[PDB]
């Protein structure tokens, strides 16, 4: 018909096939008719900024509904014994019961509580009634509008820039670098210096006062004569309570470690020092590379240089700078699995060092954020080796990159794939191995003869970081150490006070359950990385078809010739992988929140007994923590925990749903509705009701895709029910 | 304290400027 | 519509002609092989896809080569 | 069967297995989810260190013969 | 399975010549397109029930369930 | 020049299943107008399941 | 020796709860049988072994944690310093020799029969006699390893291994 208008050859396909492929190829813009470079550049910086709007309309939004239907202010007098509220509940389909049940606060009807954590965030950093959230509401809905007009501006033909402008990479890292990092990061120690930390000790500081209020006693004269010291004087003592000035301080610059005891939370002036050391470090990096005024280092000239002299790594970096810089595919994945490191390092990061106010006492919203975080770590990481395979296909050219680092490891795929697959093999054996042991011991009742290994290389790294749990004295255990004895050390006595306090998470203790998890996570880890890597190792071309980048990406098959070949593309294995990424990140947060579930009721032996074996995860966490989740509905009446009742089955069946397209393939439906279409076509009346898409069955990559789909949707909606009603029942 | 409803008609009202915005980036983006 | 290519290493024995099901390929004749006849396509408009002359094949990566293209109802094997 | 019909009679009261939850029970999902497949499992959960251990073992084996599949 | 053995290896269409079997085969669509009907009617009229009672179960109007009450 | 018949042959066509492998030489064609002469025949089969393959003299080691 | 916060086995109560609560099991088993039947017998061997079990974890040195079960120490130098070798190192060492032995039998097979006229019939009809000389004369499997590493005959050269287009 007309839609799709990118692709002529979906735009002439008689069937339904020309609907969904014309939705699922929409973003891909280098392969739409008659692109340019500058056209495809263009129209990738406009939706950036679309991009944008919808996150500062998302943020918009969360402000306005807590700040209109929540609870923030009655939260803010009693954090640990109010819930938060997210919004309220308008849906006609609920009965009077549902409605009793669902009405929790002082709002006139039924709400959501939040697990989200803003409340936390909000009140750590300053804002305090139900106006500073309406006002930076309306102040986010601004800047979306400002970034939706530059998207539409910079597509017009006098403000679109030309391809050079795209391909200035040291500008771009000078000013990302210097300003969007660096400043940013000095602007947040400004409003932390100037609005938070007074709120913390009871100042109320606006924009109608800062420009007056001092945020210390004595001015910038200490900064300018070098007296930075004054700045530390006199920290918030150990009896403070957050938002009064009861035992509160003056300093605004510290390194006290540790946390703060009332909140359990970090310092706020420990977060503006490092806000402020970051941004000096930030603002120096910015200025290294060579932009319009002779200084500088040119990134082609670093590459060129750094071969070893053995000859081992070939030309080294040799031609890379044009590789990198003319591939979009390269650069996407390697800023996918940057993200992805750091997401994972967010999540790992803050549940141990805990940032916000009141969120380690608020357990649901802990595991919430764990979860949360590491699942889209997982899909990140899995997309920077996808657009990894891509430039291999579709960007990798062996004649300029010939001798570099890049030709040398793809000449060497082999050794790498079947290393991978020793390790796999290796982990997968042994760790299932001494499980199943274990669960066969305690059948036969003789838990004695379990292979329980401690982790005493864990236990060594957490002994030097100062846990005196193992009696092992070493570096930070150790008194008479250098490290420990480092005069100017000073964030240590909160630091060790930190890490051997019981509630806390800071390096939990561990031992043999430890240590056959881990052993897990690591199959998992070096599994979905053995998929990927042959993915995009085996993407240009294999024995069993070496010329496998003249279909590209994504292609069904080669046919059943040469012994048949379902599967072979290197989208295939992004198929695959999402599996076991899925898995990977499972035993992970199954991990992390039976660990955590036991640590916070107390009962620790739990853990430490069942977890050695498979019938402990399965009886101890999994069947007795779903309890109260099957009873939020039952013949007697509901609960508040009926909506995740309700979604937990509806995760079940979403789940199920996935095996029928990843199980039965094409051929069967395509001629399934082969006589559905024989059949509307002979029953009278109806006959007259024509389609104008011929009725076809949906395609082998499409049902492979739908298929994943639907198993990743009820994969996340089950447990993200399970984690929610089982932590939010008992806490 | 409570969030009047002057103050919601105001935020919708406001939001209508984006709405408008949206339509025009779209558009653009739409060849 | 589906392309189908022939690359000169065919030698001619007519296994994918027999094999095709929508009469797509013919014999024409050649001299770069003994048999001196090579494989062509001049019916792609008719082509479904279905890989049968690749499986017939037998040089060492085929001689013959299906890329799948743009459907068109011929291609899509519909009877409706 | 363990609702309705299999128990033990005292006098002319009969005292079902299950005490007749199927009729009320079983009309959701929830209620085969959970008057059926939580409750009804917690004898082979519960077996290890006893003579019905190895159906705890065969339990287990077989979601794993299953998920390999 | 072994009926289907039987179509591709041992029917011949010369001793099958308008009996029921070729007949069978004469309006094979019919056969199949009625009974995916069916199909579809018994899985809405009685999945469709277990469903509808679990979401007006957890909505907390049990009147309106199908049920003995 | 052309290979003996009998003789053992290299692959060196990296499309090819047998490449790096050796072959022995069944035939070689005369003529200048083949594009591939010489007859090779391997132990292993591939995955067509054929065991035999023309060649060039630019894609053999002998 | 108690290392890591573990205690010896030897001096631990809960290593007690766990015999008693075993033993104590078997008792009531016991109880419904009769002082001389032979499923008492057998309930009485059962409970010796069991008891002759921790006496043996007893006096191995072995180390129990909180919940009163032997741990394993796996690295080797905290093992060898505090007598514990015997539940990691040495095993290593004991499936080290073994795994190469069955490497050396397979792999040697493997290349003798690679010689015969059709090599893979001697693949799916073992040659059990040419099997078992090889499976007795590959004990000093070390031999031949380090002799084929330092000689250079243990890796074929790339340029005779097939590879795909890279
Ligand atoms: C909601 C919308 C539903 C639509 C999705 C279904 C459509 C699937 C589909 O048509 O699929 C087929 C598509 C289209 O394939 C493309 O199909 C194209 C079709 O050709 C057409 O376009 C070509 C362009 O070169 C030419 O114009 C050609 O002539 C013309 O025929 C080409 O063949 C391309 O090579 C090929 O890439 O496959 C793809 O690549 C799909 C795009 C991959 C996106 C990656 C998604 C991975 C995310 C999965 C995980 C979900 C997790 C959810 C977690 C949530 C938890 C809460
Ligand atoms: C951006 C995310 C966002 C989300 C998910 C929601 C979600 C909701 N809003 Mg809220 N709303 C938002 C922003 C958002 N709002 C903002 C910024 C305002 C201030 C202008 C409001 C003002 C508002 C009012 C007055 C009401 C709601 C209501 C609701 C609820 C029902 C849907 C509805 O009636 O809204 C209707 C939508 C609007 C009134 C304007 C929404 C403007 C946003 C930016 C929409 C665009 C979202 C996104 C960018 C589109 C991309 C998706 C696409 C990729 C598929 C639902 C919870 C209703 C409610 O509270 O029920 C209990 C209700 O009465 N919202
Ligand atoms: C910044 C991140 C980023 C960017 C800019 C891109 C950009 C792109 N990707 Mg990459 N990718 C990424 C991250 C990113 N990706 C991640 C994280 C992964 C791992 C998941 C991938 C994996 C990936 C694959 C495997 C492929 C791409 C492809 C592409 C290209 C086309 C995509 C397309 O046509 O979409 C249009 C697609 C859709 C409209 C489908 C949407 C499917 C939805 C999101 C499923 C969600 C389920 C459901 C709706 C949930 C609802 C809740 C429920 C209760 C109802 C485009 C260049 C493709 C390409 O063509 O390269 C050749 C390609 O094949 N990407
Ligand atoms: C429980 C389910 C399950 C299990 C056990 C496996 C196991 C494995 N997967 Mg598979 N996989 C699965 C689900 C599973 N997968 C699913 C759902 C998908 C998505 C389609 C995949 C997709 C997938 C891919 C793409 C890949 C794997 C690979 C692997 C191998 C990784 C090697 C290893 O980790 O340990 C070693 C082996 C095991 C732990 C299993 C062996 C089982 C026991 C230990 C063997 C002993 C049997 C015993 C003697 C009894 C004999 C039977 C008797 C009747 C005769 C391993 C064989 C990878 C691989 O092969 O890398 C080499 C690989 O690339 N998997
Ligand atoms: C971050 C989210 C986001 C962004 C920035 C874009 C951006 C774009 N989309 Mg995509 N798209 C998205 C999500 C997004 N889309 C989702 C969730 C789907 C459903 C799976 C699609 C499905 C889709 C299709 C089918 C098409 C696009 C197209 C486009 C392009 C034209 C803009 C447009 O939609 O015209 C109209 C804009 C509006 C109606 C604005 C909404 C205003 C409100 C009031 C533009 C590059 C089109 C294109 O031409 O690709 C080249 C196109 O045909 N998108
Ligand atoms: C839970 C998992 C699941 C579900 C829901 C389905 C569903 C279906 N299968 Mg699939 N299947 C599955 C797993 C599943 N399958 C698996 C694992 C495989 C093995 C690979 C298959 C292999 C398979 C084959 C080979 C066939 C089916 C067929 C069917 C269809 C049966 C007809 C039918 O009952 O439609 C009715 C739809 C349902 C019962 C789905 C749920 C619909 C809900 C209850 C209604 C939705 C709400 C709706 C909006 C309410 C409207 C009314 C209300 C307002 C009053 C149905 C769509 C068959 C078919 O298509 O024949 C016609 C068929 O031949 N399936
Ligand atoms: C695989 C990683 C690994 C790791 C993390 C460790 C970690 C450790 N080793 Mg072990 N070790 C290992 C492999 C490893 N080992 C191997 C492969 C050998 C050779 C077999 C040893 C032989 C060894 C000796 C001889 C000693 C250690 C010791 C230690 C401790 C070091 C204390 C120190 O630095 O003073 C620490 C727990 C020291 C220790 O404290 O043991 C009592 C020590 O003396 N290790
Ligand atoms: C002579 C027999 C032999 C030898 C010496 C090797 C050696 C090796 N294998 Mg191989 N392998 C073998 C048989 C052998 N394998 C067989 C029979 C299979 C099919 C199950 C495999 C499947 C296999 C896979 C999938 C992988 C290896 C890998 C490896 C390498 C690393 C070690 C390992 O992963 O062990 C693991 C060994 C197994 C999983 C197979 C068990 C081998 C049995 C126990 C011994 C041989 C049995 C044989 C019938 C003995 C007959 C001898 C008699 C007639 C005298 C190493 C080169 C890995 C690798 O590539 O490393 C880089 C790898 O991923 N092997
Ligand atoms: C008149 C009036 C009123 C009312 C009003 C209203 C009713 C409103 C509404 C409103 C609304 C209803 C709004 C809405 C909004 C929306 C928005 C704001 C959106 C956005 C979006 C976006 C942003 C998107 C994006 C995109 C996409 C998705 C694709 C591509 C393109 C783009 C990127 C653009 C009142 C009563 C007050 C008063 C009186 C007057
Ligand atoms: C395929 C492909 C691709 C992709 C890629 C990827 C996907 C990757 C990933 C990767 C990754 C994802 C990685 C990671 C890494 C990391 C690291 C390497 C780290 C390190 C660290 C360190 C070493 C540290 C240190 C320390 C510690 C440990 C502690 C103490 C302190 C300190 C600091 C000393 C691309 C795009 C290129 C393109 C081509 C193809
Ligand atoms: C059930 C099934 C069908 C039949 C399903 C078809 C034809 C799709 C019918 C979908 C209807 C129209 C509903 C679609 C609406 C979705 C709920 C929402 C889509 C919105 C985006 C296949 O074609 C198929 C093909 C290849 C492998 C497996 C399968 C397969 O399992």
């Amino acid at each position: 018909t007309k839609f799709p208008k990118f692709s002529q050859g979906l735009a002439q396909d008689p069937t339904t096939r020309r609907i969904w492929f014309g939705i699922a190829t929409s973003h891909d813009f280098e392969s739409h008719d008659g692109m340019t470079e500058n056209n495809l550049y263009q129209k990738i910086f406009a939706s950036h900024f679309g991009q944008l709007a919808i996150i500062f309309l998302w943020t918009s939004g969360n402000l306005f509904h807590v700040a209109w239907q929540g609870n923030f202010e009655q939260w803010i007098k009693d954090p640990l014994h109010i819930r938060p509220i997210a919004h309220a509940i308008s849906d006609p389909h609920f009965g009077q019961p549902a409605i009793e049940a669902f009405t929790r606060s002082q709002f006139p009807g039924p709400v959501n509580i939040a697990y989200s954590g803003v409340y936390q965030w909000w009140y750590t950093i300053g804002l305090r009634t139900n106006v500073d959230l309406y006002n930076g509401s309306m102040f986010l809905l601004f800047i979306a509008t400002l970034a939706l007009f530059a998207g539409w501006l910079h597509l017009e033909p006098k403000y679109s820039p030309k391809v050079s402008w795209f391909k200035d990479a040291e500008s771009r890292l000078n000013h990302h670098l210097s300003a969007l990092f660096g400043l940013s990061s000095l602007a947040w120690s400004g409003h932390l210096i100037h609005v938070a930390i007074p709120e913390s000790r009871g100042i109320h500081v606006r924009w109608d006062n800062f420009l007056s209020q001092l945020p210390h006693p004595s001015g910038l004269e200490p900064f300018f004569k070098g007296n930075w010291s004054l700045y530390s004087e006199n920290p918030d003592s150990l009896t403070h309570v957050f938002g009064t000035a009861s035992g509160a301080g003056t300093a605004v610059l510290t390194f006290l470690g540790g946390f703060h005891p009332e909140t359990k939370s970090l310092w706020l002036t420990d977060i503006a020092h490092h806000h402020l050391a970051i941004a000096v470090l930030f603002i120096v990096a910015g200025h290294m590379y060579r932009t319009n005024f002779a200084i500088g280092h040119r990134i082609d000239d670093i590459l060129n240089a750094h071969k070893a002299p053995s000859g081992k790594l070939g030309l080294g970096h040799f031609g890379l700078y044009e590789t990198i810089n003319n591939s979009l595919h390269f650069q996407l994945g390697l800023a996918l699995a940057s993200l992805g490191v750091i997401t994972s390092l967010v999540a790992q990061h803050m549940y141990s060092l805990s940032p916000y106010a009141f969120l380690i006492q608020d357990r649901t919203t802990m595991a919430a954020l764990y979860t949360h975080h590491q699942y889209i770590a997982g899909f990140i990481m899995t997309g920077a080796f996808a657009h990894g395979a891509i430039f291999f296909i579709r960007d990798f050219d062996e004649e300029k990159n010939k001798g570099n680092v890049l030709s040398r490891i793809l000449d060497h795929k082999e050794a790498i794939i079947s290393h991978l697959s020793w390790v796999t093999l290796f982990l997968g054996f042994h760790t299932l191995g001494l499980y199943v042991h274990n669960d066969v011991m305690q059948a036969f009742g003789t838990p004695e003869k379990q292979i329980l290994i401690e982790p005493v290389f864990a236990q060594w790294i957490q002994s030097a970081h100062g846990k005196n749990i193992y009696e092992l004295n070493i570096l930070l255990s150790s008194d008479s150490s250098n490290a420990f004895s480092a005069s100017q050390a000073i964030w240590l006595p909160g630091w060790l006070n930190g890490i051997n306090d019981k509630s806390t998470s800071l390096f939990l203790q561990i031992g043999p359950g430890d240590f056959l998890v881990h052993h897990a996570i690591a199959l998992g880890l070096h599994t979905t990385t053995l998929i990927l890597v042959k993915g995009a190792l085996d993407a240009r071309g294999s024995r069993l078809m070496p010329d496998k980048k003249d279909f590209g990406y994504s292609f069904p098959c080669d046919g059943p010739g040469r012994g048949g070949t379902c599967d072979i593309s290197a989208w295939d294995a992004f198929y695959l992988a999402v599996f076991w990424m899925l898995n990977t990140i499972g035993w992970t947060t199954f991990y992390w929140h039976w660990k955590h579930i036991t640590l916070w009721q107390g009962n620790v032996g739990q853990f430490n007994e069942s977890s050695t074996y498979l019938m402990g995860w399965l009886r101890d966490y999994l069947w007795l923590n779903s309890s109260q989740l099957i009873n939020g509905y039952n013949p007697f009446g509901m609960n508040s925990l009926a909506v995740w009742g309700w979604m937990f089955l509806f995760g079940h069946l979403v789940w199920a749903t996935g095996f029928m397209f990843l199980i039965s393939w094409r051929g069967y439906w395509q001629e399934l509705i082969e006589t559905l279409v024989w059949a509307h076509e002979r029953t009278p009346i109806t006959n007259v009701f024509k389609w104008t898409d011929k009725p076809v069955a949906l395609s082998i990559v499409q049902a492979r895709l739908v298929g994943l789909a639907h198993f990743s949707v009820g994969y996340v909606f089950t447990y993200a029910a399970f984690l929610i009603a089982s932590t939010s029942a008992k806490f | 304290m409570e969030i009047t409803t002057n103050q919601v008609y105001i935020a919708l009202l406001a939001s209508l400027i984006p709405a408008f915005f949206a339509f025009k980036l779209g558009k653009s983006l739409n060849q | 519509s589906h392309s189908v290519k022939i690359y000169n290493t065919c030698i001619g024995c007519t296994q994918c002609v027999r094999a095709c099901p929508t009469d797509v390929l013919e014999m024409v004749p050649w001299d770069g092989c003994k048999a001196g006849q090579i494989a062509s396509s001049p019916r792609t408009e008719d082509c479904v896809g279905c890989k049968r002359c690749e499986s017939a094949c037998p040089t060492d990566f085929l001689s013959v080569r299906v890329y799948l293209g743009s459907e068109t109802s011929r291609s899509m094997g519909l009877a409706y | 069967m363990q609702s309705d019909v299999w128990g033990t009679v005292l006098a002319n009261k009969v005292s079902h297995i299950t005490g007749g939850n199927f009729s009320q029970g079983s009309l959701t999902i929830n209620g085969w989810l959970r008057d059926f497949l939580w409750a009804q499992s917690s004898q082979v959960i519960q077996s290890y260190g006893s003579p019905l251990s190895a159906y705890g073992l065969m339990f287990l084996g077989a979601h794993f013969v299953w998920a390999f599949s | 399975a072994h009926a289907a053995i039987f179509m591709v290896r041992d029917y011949d269409p010369a001793l099958n010549f308008n009996n029921l079997l070729d007949r069978v085969l004469l309006h094979r669509d019919a056969i199949i397109s009625h009974l995916n009907w069916v199909c579809i009617f018994l899985g809405l009229h009685s999945f469709g029930l277990y469903i509808h009672n679990d979401t007006l179960s957890a909505l907390g109007r049990p009147q309106d369930m199908f049920s003995d009450s | 020049a052309g290979p003996a018949r009998g003789s053992t042959v290299k692959v060196t066509r990296p499309e090819s299943y047998w490449y790096n492998q050796y072959g022995k030489v069944i035939s070689v064609d005369e003529s200048g107008a083949i594009r591939y002469p010489v007859v090779v025949r391997f132990e292993k089969e591939n995955y067509q399941g054929v065991t035999t393959n023309n060649f060039a003299l630019d894609e053999l080691e002998y | 020796e108690a290392i890591l916060g573990l205690t010896p086995c030897a001096e631990s109560a809960k290593f007690q709860k766990v015999l008693t609560k075993e033993v104590k099991a078997l008792e009531k088993r016991e109880k419904l049988y009769e002082p001389g039947s032979a499923p008492f017998q057998a309930l009485e061997a059962t409970k010796a072994k069991t008891q002759a079990r921790f006496a043996k974890y007893a006096e191995s040195g072995l180390l129990c944690g909180a919940d009163g079960l032997p741990h394993l120490i796996s690295d080797p130098g905290l093992a060898v310093k505090y007598g514990h070798a015997g539940e990691t190192l040495i095993p290593t060492i004991g499936f080290l020799y073994v795994a190469g032995y069955i490497g050396t039998a397979g792999r040697t097979y493997l290349q003798e029969i690679s010689t015969r006229q059709k090599p893979t019939q001697s693949e799916i009809i073992i040659d059990v006699p040419l099997a078992t000389s090889i499976a007795f004369k590959s004990w000093d499997w070390p031999n031949k390893a380090v002799k084929e590493l330092a000689s250079g005959t243990l890796l074929e050269d790339a340029k005779n291994v097939p590879v795909s287009r890279r």
